[PDB]
């Protein structure tokens, strides 16, 4: 639970927002890229590995799950690569509700950027900064830091 | 062009 | 000191590495840009305080520390922007070992990525990992977590 | 090609 993360996939402006959520916080890592290939999910996915310790990654779709650049990835950078099937019910009503989320604050930021990318960026940060109490950037790190002791 | 990406 | 980081540029192959050291751990984030630009820079910084709690970043050079572009960036994310002088010489040493390292590391990967940028994530993922026994990964979320509470 | 990027 400490190594288990999801990703997300969600449109804007005609472009893709690819998010890895990490579960038990609700913290995030995103990029905007132009489509969903197998090969920039497994370029982002070697990206967010080498920054936190992941495990797992419950992937977003049937097609980066099979994609076999995804699977080189995940061999690559030790991850377990799992299906992303909402055997609880809860966790697609959570994804749901971030993507919202997301999306209303990349409205209220966005005449402040003129590429969507830096308005993404500017979402992540707001997200990961919110107190709701902690902030999820707090909980990630508390998580993982009593795991390790 | 007043942006924080793109101040002019 | 949880909260200090240090910027790197340094080139291969006619491009250019930039590089963010956590100073207490040792701990990196690093991208791949065709030029060190104030508007790569910025954008580097954004993405980097939305993901760890950055206070604190000492420049690379003075174009950086001089740009308009960089200081916006500093003030979207609330960072305090610094010059990089190394009053303690032992701050020019790290960096130029921490340099070569990099680069010692992208030449034994370099022949299993077509592309520059993923064999530079696939050192990030190498040095982050590497246990010195406590890896730099370990050290970042130990430094923070301790603060936090 | 037989790279991790590009396994072609
Ligand atoms: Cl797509
Ligand atoms: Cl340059």
């Amino acid at each position: 639970s400490p190594g288990i993360w999801q990703l997300d996939c969600t449109h804007l402006e005609g472009k893709v927002i690819l998010v890895a959520v990490h579960v038990a916080s609700g913290y995030i890592e995103a990029e905007v890229i132009p489509a969903e290939t197998g090969q920039e999910t497994a370029y982002f996915l070697l990206k967010l590995a080498g920054r936190w310790p992941v495990k797992t990654v419950h992937t977003d779709n049937g097609s980066n799950f099979t994609s076999t650049t995804v699977k080189a990835a995940c061999w690559w950078a030790g991850i377990k690569q799992e299906d992303g099937i909402p055997y609880n019910p809860q966790s697609q009503g959570v994804i749901e509700s971030m993507n919202k989320e997301l999306k209303k604050i990349i409205g209220q930021v966005r005449d402040q950027a003129e590429h969507l990318k830096t308005a993404v960026q500017m979402a992540v940060f707001i997200h990961n900064h919110k107190r709701k109490g902690y902030s999820a950037g707090e909980r990630i790190v508390d998580i993982i830091a009593t795991d390790i002791q | 062009s007043h942006k924080i990406d793109n101040l002019d």
